[PDB]
């Protein structure tokens, strides 16, 4: 009786067949491509949606009701554990982990001499899985470490987020990067694949996050781990990056201009492509909501006057550590860091170095009618005439998304040295001076601003001398703020440093005068520095997931 | 049964205005009237002579008013319940 | 005459069905069958959703249609409904099990017209109707919109003149300090380019029209002792009330039967050919029309389509959307045929072999014209999409029946073998970069851009061996036993086949000799039945771990395409990128049949010489091992969805059908048919992930287990705050202020949070009833069918944007007219919350505010007709001649608690119009 | 190693309408038939095809455009024509001998 | 009413042609043969590998 067996599935591959040795490269490509195709406008792997809680940027859109859950996150009030955005980001990151685990399981069943690059592919998959786990750990303090590729689907219901403590989870995350650093090639011909230098840098980042211990039920900082700091220094040593051929770009804007994709500073980047055979190309759909109103719609992720004032500098070239926010930045009288004109597009200035599109303080450029200000982010946007920009119901560009930057590596090394305080504060100041000198030289596209709008550029390296630990830490924090503004790491840096509550409360108080959105905003000491574990996930895994402290 | 009866069909265009003895050029894209005068002419006591609006339109300024035109002057033209704002500059 | 005679069988009166004059007979029988819910949106097609005996399974709940012995699940709107002899609804598992293996959700047998023996007849029916829009949603005009915006601004404390929408408000304060608005003025042009003049536009009237319906049927039948035949031609056309939406259908039916060799052999066939061409309304067109403000003109200054500019909300022009969608017409061909052969070797033996065929073809061409409506544009994207779909279902049947009439015992024994095979396929081509931008020019060959190709295919097979035995003693005691062995290709070899028994008992109490003196009691029958039926209506690839090579060529909104293509080299594409595979689902090799057990108890009565007839039914349905698509735990990632037998559903219900027919002394014939039914649904078991995610109810907050299917959990709105003293007295909550919604503290913890939610929604009516009245008097016949539903709650999404300002996705959207009567110090006697520009109180949350009383009673159909007298008919040489005028959905009564309109359709779906019809019937 | 699939679909729809009026006369030995007629014909043809490349399993079950992972092409065309005719016929027979 | 089935396997391998056919004709005479209504319909399905 073949009547009930004649028909077979069409156009699919079964589970028994997907383990064949010829599909391993296909699974590798799938695991890579989840990072460019598995993100939404409201849930992007850059985490700019969840970085609005910081003081760097507001949330754009028509108003507060446009993305009400994200407005609740931004004001740190009225946040519910049953948030669709929280559940979505959890599910998407674990989907990336699942693809990586499937690729790893397929790889583990192959012969070494038959597949010479088996170890390299395994290292790349472990790197991707660790990246997803690191992002999950940043968003949620308590996460499930899914690091067993040869694990049956039925056993996933028994997984719990309390199996390992905070330090143990950090060690589990760092193990993947340790393996990736051990097994990856020094140089990769394909820019998409991570290199040994990228693995080492991201391992250093993991160890730096591990150093700031958060033992105890609450989210309070408990101390600094000297062993973790030494590991950070060891893995951020400049010899590794010299072998990998990575270094600071001659100009700041080269990192975000499409013409200089996969540059020296691009340690690792999600590769976005245009007209590559798909419906609209592997465009950065996560940044689709951030395009200015001049393109037609969206207009999210607006920078903040606090960030502009932070970019404002003094007459000696140093950031104003105490009086930067007293008055709004004045273009004609105040010295300004040149990085501001690459990060934030102020009104009256060309949009993405285009003279034909001058940002104006009208409604044609702000969707919210001045509720969220008029500043426009420029790092994730491109020129309207780039030809790398496409309209697929959301204006999206083929610009690569850099995850690890050599500037980040240098600032991380400086942080490790400063927190060690073993006599290498001078070396940390040297690294900060290197970054500042790069910023000073980065004026290739805004040189005419001096004679066109009266813009005064004045930034100078710090003097090389003995510095106290607190002074060095403050200088480093300011350097990080002015370097990685609008790049979706300010809130995570604040949480890691432990000053997030005070900084956010001060920002709310300061900005409530010029913005009515922060009228009822308030940050809780031990609750709002980490996203709550989704209530749907907790209910699904009954008696296994514990909610974060304060929720 | 649905219309609100606001009488929005009126027109608020400005054809041309004459200050003393100097006609003005009107640009509708930016709602700007520009009146050219001699360099030595005194514009602190200008007199409005004529203002040809649309049918049924009413302007803020009246014919025969004495105005100081040292700075741009805002004008509102109202027809029924619609209005348009122009700016007059004497250069 | 009931086919089963011992189960839950409802006989539908086809004359009253055709009196309503609907394209879909299923939609026509909307409320004429107890325990059978028909929901119809009102689109030009007769497409409707049928639920028999409530919700009985978590997967597909559609009933099984059997037309001339051919089982099918496709809708009847695409067939001809004016050639039906009888309709029988089998709602009992025991009674309907023998008609197919897909009888879990009820079966509808439709017997088409056949040539009556010894006569030839013809019938021509014509009908022309006008459909008018009745539920015109009231939205703010220009002045009302400006007034509402000013009220919101002054309530929030901001300066209304800062609205930056061209509104200038002259306003002041009264003695008490409450703001008042003396007047308003508007800028002529919404933009600085003077291209979009301000206007008062009725968008609903602009996008709606007066639709026209025309129906022409011509049937002709001829019978004889050696055979019979029937031939029908039908045409239907319906222009929807929404512009540029329509549906037309041609139909041709040919039936015949031939008797040979002293009636030993019989060969019959029933074939029908249908061609339906339809243009459908775009999704959320009513929503867009409600959202777009009335200040936007339909046409710009230069004659192009008007659109939002400046600060106006980003909503597309509904008229332009309809104009661009008018070309998206699809053609659908249906070939529904059957051929059977019957052989009678001797008196009691019958062998029937039946072959059925159902071939469906669908051809569509979708166009994407470039549009630029103010700031709304698609960057000049021109594209075409040519799609083709094929469905081919064929059934083979073999039935052997024997009948015995020994003594007073009547015994029927039937055995049967049935095979079903369905194969579906579809493929589409997509082209871009066109120049002329007209339907004639837009073809994939003429395209000059990126091309895409899509295509898929699937199918399944069913095998069934069934047996039935009927025993009747003294024509007083009836017993029925049936057994079914069913297997499907959707299960593994180990769990392929399943066995379902069913038993039915019946007792004609009126035949007993101990009540022969009860002359008034004409007939009384008590019947019971316990049956089991099988369900397998799941995805074809359910037991397989699916890995698909999703390159990413499918359009996706928001960019979550989950495609598999990465520029691993890092060259911004420029060619065919490397691809791979992604997991769609996890296979499960232990999936088996869902088992539905139904227990039915019925009492049929007939009194006063068949003048007062009726039936009372009580049923209990229990579905176990329900095949449900449980999602992943959450850390399992993509493809974690899998089919499992971990469900349990219960349905207790009562039904009561009544009818009274009698004459009158002066010559009035009145026929009354009453109907009332009720049921209760409950979920008993559910997978943990399903209960957590709340797909079947609970909104993901509380498990739906132990509650009705689709029940929702939300807050409780205890009025609104009227003073700062009230705000302070109430328990603390975020965003509480004067004029805001007050939420009850369920657990009395002193703070409003997630835990302050309870069960607030129950989509189960208290009871649904219907009444049909037929009055005949001096060649005048008046038919009047009312349908009512009582005790049903509905979640009103229209209230979300008709009772609140700035509670939508984006601000400054158009709202309902009743928004004007919001609470204020000047307007204290009100319950609508005060207007505000920010949703600080988070009033978008699910709460009792959006739950309304959906109870209603509407006159479904009224029809007055005049029949030409027989003597004039014979003088003019034609048979029965009739004219009629009818109204459909003319009148309705709704509860005062329903703030909206049309309780049957309280959402943004397609509106239900009022139909005024004039028709004639000629018999020649 | 070129792997590709080509899914093609074609439709032909021809419909004809006819109207014939005929009269016959049998006067004397003369037989006379007179027929007039009007005919309308309409033919509409269309076709479209999708083409996909870069398949892996290389079996008819797997080879579908969705399962393809390569360059895609789309073709499509349509045409038609219409005919109108007015015809008349007259037959005369004398003595059943001359036609 | 007619039902027909035809199948032909060509002499060249992997080439074949099969055809199903169903024809229904009828004519009806009404009103003392004054009116006549007739129909001739046929449904064919041919599957071929060339
Ligand atoms: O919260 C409600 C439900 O959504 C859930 C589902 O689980 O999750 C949210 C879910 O929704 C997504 C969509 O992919 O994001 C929505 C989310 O994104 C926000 C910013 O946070 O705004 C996005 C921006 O997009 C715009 C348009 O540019 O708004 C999109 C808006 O409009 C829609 C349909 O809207 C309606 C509903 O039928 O139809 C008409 C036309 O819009 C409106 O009147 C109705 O509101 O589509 C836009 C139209 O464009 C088309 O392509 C053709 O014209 C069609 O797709 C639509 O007709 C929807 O896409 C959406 O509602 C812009 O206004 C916004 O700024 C935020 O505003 C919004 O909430 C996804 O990311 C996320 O996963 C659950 O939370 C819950 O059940
Ligand atoms: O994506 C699903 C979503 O979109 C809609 C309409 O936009 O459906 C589109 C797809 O539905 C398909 C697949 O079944 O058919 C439905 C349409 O085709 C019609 C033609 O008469 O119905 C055919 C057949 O399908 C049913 O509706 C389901 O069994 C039957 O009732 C009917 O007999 C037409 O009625 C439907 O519109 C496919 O053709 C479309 O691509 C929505 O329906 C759905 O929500
Ligand atoms: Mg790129
Ligand atoms: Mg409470």
């Amino acid at each position: 009786d073949d009547f009930l067996d004649r028909q077979v599935p069409q156009g699919i591959v079964t589970g028994d067949q997907i383990a064949s040795p010829e599909y391993v490269d296909n699974l590798v490509i799938s695991a890579y491509a989840i990072w460019a195709t598995g993100d939404d406008i409201n849930s992007s792997f850059s985490l700019w949606n969840y970085d609005v809680r910081s003081d760097d940027c507001y949330k754009g859109g028509s108003g507060t009701e446009d993305g009400g859950v994200f407005n609740a996150l931004e004001i740190s009030k009225g946040i519910n554990t049953t948030d669709w955005n929280i559940n979505d980001i959890w599910k998407r990151l674990y989907q990336c982990i699942t693809r990586a685990n499937t690729a790893l399981q397929s790889l583990d069943q192959m012969d070494e001499k038959t597949y010479p690059l088996k170890n390299q592919r395994i290292a790349e998959m472990r790197f991707l899985r660790g990246h997803a786990h690191f992002m999950l750990k940043q968003l949620f303090k308590k996460i499930v470490i899914v690091n067993d590729e040869n694990m049956e689907p039925d056993a996933y219901n028994e997984l719990s987020n309390t199996t390992y403590t905070n330090d143990e989870q950090w060690q589990k995350i760092a193990d993947d990067f340790q393996f990736a650093y051990d097994n990856l090639p020094e140089v990769q011909i394909e820019k998409g694949r991570p290199a040994q230098a990228a693995a080492a840098a991201y391992l250093a980042k993991t160890y730096l996050y591990k150093a700031y211990r958060q033992d105890g039920a609450d989210n309070a900082l408990t101390g600094i781990n000297e062993e973790d700091l030494k590991q950070v220094v060891k893995y951020t040593d400049p010899l590794i990056m010299a072998k990998g051929g990575y270094g600071l770009e001659t100009d700041y804007s080269m990192n975000f201009l499409p013409q200089y994709e996969n540059g020296a500073e691009s340690v690792w980047a999600i590769q976005y492509s245009i007209n590559d055979g798909t419906y609209n190309g592997n465009l950065n759909w996560g940044m689709g909501l951030t395009t200015p109103q001049i393109l037609g719609c969206c207009d999210f992720h607006k920078p903040s006057q606090n960030l502009v004032n932070a970019f404002k500098t003094d007459s000696q070239g140093k950031p104003l550590f105490s009086t930067y926010d007293n008055e709004n930045y004045e273009v004609a009288t105040d010295n300004v860091d040149p990085r501001l004109f690459h990060t934030v597009g102020m009104p009256g200035f060309p949009y993405k170095y285009n003279e034909g599109y001058i940002i104006q303080k009208n409604d044609d450029w702000s969707r919210s009618k001045g509720l969220y200000g008029y500043y426009v982010s420029l790092k994730e946007n491109v020129d309207p005439d780039c030809d790398c920009l496409k309209k697929g119901s959301y204006w999206a560009s083929s610009l690569n998304h850099i995850v690890i930057r050599y500037a980040d590596v240098l600032l991380m090394r400086a942080e490790a040295l400063i927190q060690l305080n073993d006599g290498r504060i001078t070396d940390a100041i040297s690294l900060i001076n290197e970054v500042r000198s790069r910023a000073a030289g980065s004026t290739m596209l805004i040189f005419n601003y001096k004679e066109d709008y009266g813009v005064n550029f004045k930034v100078t390296p710090y003097d090389l001398k003995a510095y106290a630990q607190d002074e060095a830490m403050k200088m480093l924090k300011w350097e990080r703020r002015v370097e990685f503004g609008m790049e979706s790491s300010r809130f995570f840096d604040l949480v890691r440093w432990g000053e997030a509550k005070d900084v956010i409360n001060a920002y709310y108080v300061t900005e409530a005068s010029r913005c009515s959105i922060y009228k009822n905003a308030g940050f809780t000491e031990n609750k709002n520095e980490y996203l709550p574990v989704p209530f749907e996930q907790i209910s699904a895994s009954n008696g296994n997931y514990t909610q974060n402290f304060g929720w | 049964d649905f219309k609100s009866g606001l009488r929005l069909d009126g027109d608020v265009w400005v054809n041309s205005i004459r200050l003393d003895e100097y006609a003005g050029t009107v640009d509708y894209q930016n709602k700007a009237i520009v009146v050219g005068v001699p360099y030595d002419y005194d514009i602190t006591r200008m007199v409005v002579t004529e203002m040809n609006l649309s049918e049924g339109a009413k302007a803020s300024i009246a014919i025969g008013e004495t105005i100081d035109f040292s700075l741009p002057v805002s004008l509102t033209v109202k027809n029924g319940d619609v209005q348009m704002s122009y700016t007059i500059t004497v250069k | 005459r009931k086919a089963d005679l011992t189960g839950a069988v409802s006989v539908v009166k086809v004359d009253e069905i055709q009196k309503q004059g609907e394209n879909n007979p299923v939609k026509a029988l909307q409320g004429r069958v107890p325990g059978m819910n028909i929901t119809a949106d009102g689109n030009p097609s007769g497409s409707a959703t049928v639920r028999i005996r409530g919700i009985g399974t978590l997967n597909n709940n559609d009933p099984l249609y059997i037309i001339d012995g051919v089982p099918t699940k496709a809708g009847m709107h695409e067939l001809n409904g004016n050639d039906i002899e009888s309709i029988q609804v089998l709602k009992d598992a025991a009674s309907a099990s023998i008609y197919g293996s897909r009888a879990a959700n009820g079966v509808i047998i439709i017997t088409t017209k056949q040539g009556k023996k010894g006569q030839i007849k013809i019938n021509f029916d014509a009908s022309v109707s006008a459909s008018m829009y009745q539920s015109k949603m009231n939205v703010l005009n220009t002045e009302q919109y400006g007034r509402a915006m000013w009220q919101a601004y002054v309530n929030d404390g901001e300066n209304p003149n800062g609205n930056a929408l061209g509104y200038a408000y002259n306003w002041g304060y009264n003695a008490d300090g409450n703001p008042v608005l003396y007047g308003m003025t508007l800028s002529k042009y919404l933009d600085s380019k003077n291209t979009m003049p301000v206007a008062d536009t009725d968008w609903f009237d602009e996008i709606t029209r007066t639709g026209v319906i025309q129906q022409y049927n011509l049937s002709v039948s001829n019978g004889s002792e050696k055979g019979s035949s029937f031939f029908s031609l039908g045409y239907y056309k319906n222009l929807g009330v929404i512009k540029d939406t329509d549906f037309d259908r041609f139909s041709a039916r040919m039936n015949s039967d031939y008797k040979l060799i002293d009636d030993i052999l019989t060969i019959g066939q029933h074939f029908t050919l249908n061609r339906t061409s339809e243009v459908q309304a775009p999704g959320g067109i009513i929503e867009t029309a409600l959202d777009i403000p009335s200040a936007i003109p339909v046409y710009a200054s230069d004659g192009s389509w008007g659109g939002p500019v400046g600060g106006w909300p980003d909503r597309r022009n509904p008229r332009a959307v309809l104009e661009y969608n008018k070309d998206n017409r699809y053609t659908y061909w249906r070939m529904f045929g059957d051929a059977y052969v019957n052989l009678t070797p001797f008196k009691g033996f019958n062998l029937r072999s039946t072959f059925g065929l159902d071939y469906a073809n669908k051809q569509a061409r979708y166009f994407t014209y470039p549009y630029q409506e103010g700031t709304q544009t698609n960057n000049g994207k021109s594209a075409v999409e040519a799609k083709q779909e094929h469905w081919t279902k064929w059934m083979w049947n073999a039935i052997a029946t024997y009948q015995l009439e020994v003594g007073k015992h009547r015994g029927d024994v039937m055995i049967g073998m049935e095979l079903n095979r369905e194969d579906d396929s579809h493929f589409s081509g997509y082209k871009e970069d066109f120049s002329i931008l007209t339907p004639d020019y837009m073809w994939p060959d003429a395209g000059s851009g990126t091309a895409q190709a899509y295509g898929a295919g699937e199918g399944y097979s069913l095998v069934s061996f069934f047996g039935k035995m009927n025993y009747s003693y003294a024509d007083r005691y009836l017993l029925s036993l049936t057994l079914r062995r069913d297997g499907s290709s959707r299960f593994g070899k180990n769990h392929r086949y399943a066995t379902f028994p069913s038993v039915s008992l019946g007792w004609r109490i009126t035949q007993e000799n101990f009540m022969k003196e009860l002359t008034w009691l004409d007939d009384l029958k008590l019947r019971a039945s316990w049956g089991q039926t099988g369900n397998q209506e799941i995805s074809n690839l359910a037991r397989y771990t699916i890995y698909a090579p999703n390159y990413g060529t499918t359009d996706s909104f928001g960019g979550q395409s989950y495609g598999t293509a990465y520029d691993i080299t890092g060259s911004n594409g420029g060619g065919v990128l490397p691809s791979g595979f992604k997991r769609n689902q996890i296979g499960n090799d232990n999936i088996k049949w869902e088992t539905t057990t139904q227990t039915n108890v019925g009492i049929d009565f007939s009194l006063f010489k068949q003048s007062l007839y009726g039936s009372l039914e009580y049923y209990y349905k229990k579905a176990t091992d329900i095949l449900t698509e449980m999602a992943g735990v959450g850390v399992l990632g993509e493809g974690g969805s899998r089919w499992i037998n971990s469900g349990a559903m219960k349905n207790q219900g009562f039904e009561f059908n009544l009818g009274y027919r009698n004459k009158t002394a002066f010559g009035l014939t009145y026929d009354l048919n009453g109907n009332i039914s009720t049921y209760r649904n409950e979920i008993l078991e559910l997978p943990e992930t399903v209960a957590a995610n709340g797909k079947f109810g609970g909104n993901g907050v509380k498990s739906v287990v132990g509650h009705t299917y689709g029940a929702q959990v939300g807050y409780i709105a205890d009025g609104i705050f009227k003073s700062q003293d009230e705000v302070d007295n109430h328990a603390t909550q975020e965003g509480a202020a004067v004029g805001r919604i007050r939420y009850r503290d369920i657990d009395h913890n002193g703070v409003i949070d997630e835990r302050d939610q309870n069960w607030i929604y129950d989509p189960t009516p208290s009871f649904s009833y219907g009444l049909n009245i037929y009055l005949e008097y001096k060649n005048f016949d008046l038919t009047m069918f009312w349908q009512g539903v009582q005790g049903v709650d509905i979640i009103s999404d229209v209230k979300k944007k008709s009772d609140f300002w700035s509670a939508s996705n984006v601000g400054f959207l158009n709202k309902g007219t009743r928004l004007l009567n919001a609470w204020s110090p000047t307007n204290p006697n009100s319950d609508i919350p005060a207007l505000t520009r920010s949703d600080t109180n988070n009033e978008q949350r699910v709460s009792t505010y959006f739950v309304e009383n959906g109870s209603f009673l509407k006159l479904r159909n009224i029809q007055l007709g005049y029949t030409v007298p027989a003597v004039i008919s014979k003088k003019m040489r034609m048979d029965r001649l009739r004219f009629y005028c009818s109204a459909q959905n003319l009148l309705t009564i709704k509860s005062k608690n329903f703030t909206g309109e049309d309780p049957e359709n309280p959402n943004f779906s397609y509106p239900i119009p009022v139909n005024i019809t004039f028709g004639l019937n000629i018999g020649f």
